[PDB]
């Protein structure tokens, strides 16, 4: 009964369980996580961020 | 607790740099061109100017 939870429980849960820090969001210096990552890093060395005013 | 970096008061800084950016490696798998011609020589493309002065 206890292994038989183990695994139901794990099997229920793990689809949801997500790596916060796996490297996903391309940047200049290789793929890093979402968090370190916003609009503003460059995705290429050098790329130009132009502060582009909302209309 | 306050966090560990903070404060400069030296070091007043500098204006930065006119930004120069650089051509997409990423993006782009090569160079990004213009015009489109034949061009049978070194190669001046579907694009060519000129000023005549006096
Ligand atoms: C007693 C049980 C002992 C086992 C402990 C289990 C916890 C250790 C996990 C071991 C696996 C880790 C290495 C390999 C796996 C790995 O790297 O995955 C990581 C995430 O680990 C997973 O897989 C799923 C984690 C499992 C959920 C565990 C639930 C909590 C447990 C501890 C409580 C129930 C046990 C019974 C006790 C309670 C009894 C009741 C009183 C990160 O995922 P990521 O790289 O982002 O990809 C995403 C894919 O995982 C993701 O499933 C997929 O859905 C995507 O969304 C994807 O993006």
């Amino acid at each position: 009964l206890g292994a038989f939870g183990a695994g139901t429980l794990v099997a229920f849960i793990g689809g949801l369980i997500k790596n916060p820090w796996k490297p996903v969001v391309p940047t200049a210096e290789g793929k890093k996580a979402v968090l370190w990552t916003s609009g503003w890093t460059p995705r290429f060395k050098g790329e130009t961020i132009y502060l582009a005013r909302a209309t | 607790c306050s966090p560990p970096g903070e404060t400069a008061s030296s070091e007043p800084g500098t204006t930065p740099a006119i930004w120069t950016g650089s051509p997409s490696p990423a993006a782009p798998s090569g160079e990004d061109h213009g015009g489109g011609h034949g061009a049978g020589a070194a190669g001046a493309g579907e694009t060519l100017t000129a000023e005549l002065k006096t």
